[PDB]
DNA sequence: CATATATGCCGGTCTCACACGTGCCTGGAGACTAGTAAGCGCTTCTAGTGGCGGTTAAAACGCGGTAGACAGCGCGTACGTGCGTTTAAGCGGTGCTAGAGCTGTCTACGACCAATTGAGCGGCCTCGGCACCGGGATATATGGTAC
DNA sequence: CATATATCCCGGTGCCGAGGCCGCTCAATTGGTCGTAGACAGCTCTAGCACCGCTTAAACGCACGTACGCGCTGTCTACCGCGTTTTAACCGCCACTAGAAGCGCTTACTAGTCTCCAGGCACGTGTGAGACCGGCATATATGGTAC
């Protein structure tokens, strides 16, 4: 036939899903939901990102614009955290 | 015979509808009126099924919304009834309407 | 020889396709080494505290798999994720149970 | 006669009823088939204007996202 | 002696402002507190005089709005005060919460 | 190596009379004596929200001086939009 | 030659310029020639649009210049500039006069 | 010294009013206003614009996006004449050049 | 108190969607090269800060009284319930075929280049629009009064 | 009707901000090159549509009557208007220097290119989570009647 292809996050949902609730599975629509909400995220991280660069006549999207847009786009605590989660992940790659 | 109090079923409902997340407005008479509604910006239209249910998602999910604000405006106003000037407060403190 | 940056940050969330989508995006000229590796860390970290809840939500209603409700409920009885989806509609979702007091019945005996 | 009226009277309740309304005036009903029907048509005129511009004739689940999403009405799980 | 109905001076005033564009906030008191809010998030900051003028025309067109929507709401009681209920609600339809 | 007046309790510098004013552009004619407090805690929000945004564009920027332009952006994330400052 | 594609598409707002700012402006790998040519002149309407109804404020406020207030009169009072700028503070505007009508005093033979 | 550059929309404001009202001036505040105005909706089209192009897998913004941009984002009669204004200068373009 | 009923629950039954193992294939990840973005030195000088005193407009306070908030009443009917009746939604169905959308060829068009030049900018100079003011013409609200 | 008190509207006056001349210079225009995006047409077969006839469940209409909306009244005090006194904003000036904004040098960063190698996919399965549900248990609303 065509088979066709198209993408989506529904592993990486699978394999959050098993640290933080190994016996646990979640329906097809679920994962649309989980799927449409990283995508969302991803856009306004990405934008905030975006604008950052331009209003400082920057050419990259550095992990320091990545960081102000969290700052910006998350609420008190859950912002604290990503900070957290996202340096450290940075820290951890460049290490390796 | 038998008989609850205006006021007992209402409540019940309320109770029921807000457990549930199943569709309250009739699949089939909503598929015309969206069709009724496209024809009068484009002719000659196709919907996926899927377009229809969030299309009927969307509306159902605001149209809730809207009530819970029509239900705060008619407190407002010391009633326990929701009337038209409830959903107009409601919409016009939106920015919907003027 | 060859081992996926996602493991070199410690990430379940693919680093490399994060990339690709910033750079395919036209969100800037070019895109740095940290921002996808950053980024992925932050879509994780909300995945699983969204997944962490909702988890929760399936036990309490005695269900061992996660629908749209059980997501609905984690994101609208915590205070910072409903701000954050705010303005976000959960197909299938329904909403939090809720009548407002003045609606009760009379009952006065305390 | 109208596919306005095939919302009932019935079906708003339930609405309202979810929206946790105790009492419904009888004005009502035909005031919430207006509202919902200036909805529809917002969304959809950009649903179908969305569907115009790929040279479609059939509107796609995408459509409408992205037109709710332009009346920041963003729904998750049709494919956002 | 000559003195005005109560509400008399107040449809006056509505007019007065209703017809002009000037800042109804003073500039020093705005200021201080512009200075005393940013400080509290972040100490040693300066702040372009445009900065603060920007601000306080936010500020202000954002209450003229809020006490617009308030007195609908005032007025959908059956009352003509504005009461802290009213903003209240106003807020929560608003998304303010 | 000078000292700077330590900054208290300026919210009350929003007087009266000057909510009353802002309440009367916006039609009000009869005003409750609770308003004024209610109406300074929402100032207060409001203020601590897009100084909050805007000091995040200035410190981004490692600037030490808040810009309009930090002001005007800060105000378009939060969906209130400026025009007369710049952008 | 160097004739400005202003002049060519019959326009006083800068295609070339315009071209740029899509360019730049982190919009797409690529920018269509007419594209700056259609923006420029929506731009250019849409400043005529509302200079007409800000020029004729000004006159009616015996005043040679438009000011902010003129705009705002000129915006606020056209239905379909002000639902285009309905999100929108204009610095210096002030409000349209509007008193609901039960704050008006009672008992008048006007 | 000599300030660095800084671009402007306020040359066409002041050629489109001399066109529209020939004996009308512009403070500096209403030109400015204009300059947000103009730089808004430019951002506005523009972004529309980049969604449509990417939704269909385009790597191109034609006047076509530019058009449905303009379609989705202006109000009715609004749109209709930005729309007609557009097409005509693409039009005139394509056979000058 | 007792009686009526809606809802919740059990344990069993079934079914179909999930979650798994299996290709298979493309979209990336190890090098690798080569030019630019931006970091980081140094300099200029803009405009942000802080301080003082003369003037006076705005703020604050207290007084007095009115008109609006509120609560209690009572009247009328617009509702909510529940029933018996009607209607059409939902469904499982068997076609039927537009068109979504995939692949493969071929311009047309848009980016990239990198010397050439006038559009647009920052200065600078300067009047004419308008801010501000006081004099006089109304316009309205309030209150004196005559009927 | 009479009068007191704001507001409007007028020219007159003086300041300074708009707007127009200038000369310098970037970014936009030319015109030639080259890579590929997308236009176009064919083909496939996905999934959208549509006529059918049951079977209920949900909509409908009706009729009862009750709790609630709504208009009236009366109380009372909170909020408005105003005169006096208090205060601190504003203005216009200092003097001081932080740091914003801009320039030149210089290199790690990243993008662009190949090659390869497994990560992520569409497929196909079979089986266990949960939907359904009969009938049984529990909670709760409702009215009777004797205090
Ligand atoms: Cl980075
Ligand atoms: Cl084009
Ligand atoms: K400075
Ligand atoms: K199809
Ligand atoms: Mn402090
Ligand atoms: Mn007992
Ligand atoms: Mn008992
Ligand atoms: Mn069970
Ligand atoms: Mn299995
Ligand atoms: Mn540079
Ligand atoms: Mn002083
Ligand atoms: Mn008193
Ligand atoms: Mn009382
Ligand atoms: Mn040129
Ligand atoms: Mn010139
Ligand atoms: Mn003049
Ligand atoms: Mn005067
Ligand atoms: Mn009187
Ligand atoms: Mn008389
Ligand atoms: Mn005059
Ligand atoms: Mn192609
Ligand atoms: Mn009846
Ligand atoms: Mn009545
Ligand atoms: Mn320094
Ligand atoms: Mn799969
Ligand atoms: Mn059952
Ligand atoms: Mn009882």
């Amino acid at each position: 036939r065509k088979r066709s292809r198209k993408e989506s996050y529904s592993i990486y949902v699978y394999k959050v899903l098993k640290q933080v609730h190994p016996d646990t599975g979640i329906s097809s629509k679920a994962m649309g939901i989980m799927n449409s909400f990283v995508n969302d995220i991803f856009e306004r991280i990405a934008g905030e990102a975006s604008r950052l660069a331009h209003y400082n006549k920057r050419s990259t999207i550095t992990s320091r614009e990545i960081q102000t847009a969290v700052r910006l786009l998350l609420p008190g605590e859950l912002a604290k955290h990503a900070v957290s989660e996202g340096t450290k992940a940075v820290t951890k790659y460049t290490s390796a | 015979p038998h008989r609850y109090r205006p006021g007992t079923v209402a409540l019940r409902e309320i109770r029921r509808y807000q457990k549930s997340t199943e569709l309250l407005i009739r699949k089939l008479p909503f598929q015309r009126l969206v069709r009724e509604i496209a024809q009068d910006f484009k002719t000659d239209l196709r919907f996926q099924s899927s377009a229809v249910m969030a299309l009927q998602e969307a509306c159902e999910a605001y149209l809730v919304g809207l009530f819970e604000d029509t239900n705060l405006c008619a407190i407002h106003a010391k009633r326990v009834t929701i009337m038209p000037k409830d959903i107009q407060l409601a919409r016009r403190i939106r920015g919907e309407r003027a | 020889k060859a081992k996926s940056r996602s493991s070199r940050a410690g990430l379940q969330f693919p680093v490399g396709r994060v990339h690709r989508l910033l750079r395919k995006g036209h969100y800037a000229e070019r895109v740095g080494a940290g921002a996808p590796v950053y980024l992925a860390a932050v879509l994780e970290y909300l995945t699983a505290e969204i997944l962490e809840l909702a988890g929760n939500a399936a036990r309490d209603n005695k269900k061992t798999r996660i629908i749209p409700r059980h997501l609905q409920l984690a994101i609208r009885n915590d205070e910072e994720l409903n701000k954050l989806l705010g303005g976000v509609t959960i197909a299938q979702g329904g909403v939090l149970p809720n009548i407002q007091a003045v609606l009760l019945p009379k009952k006065t005996s305390a | 006669r109208d596919n306005i009226q095939g919302i009932t009277k019935p079906a708003i309740r339930r609405l309202a009823r979810r929206g946790g309304v105790k009492r419904i005036s009888g004005l009502i009903y035909e005031e919430t088939r207006g509202v919902l029907k200036v909805f529809l048509e917002n969304v959809i005129r950009d649903a179908v204007t969305y569907t115009e511009h790929a040279k479609r004739k059939t509107v796609t689940a995408m459509d409408v996202v992205y037109a709710l999403k332009r009346q920041g009405r963003t729904l998750y799980g049709f494919g956002g």
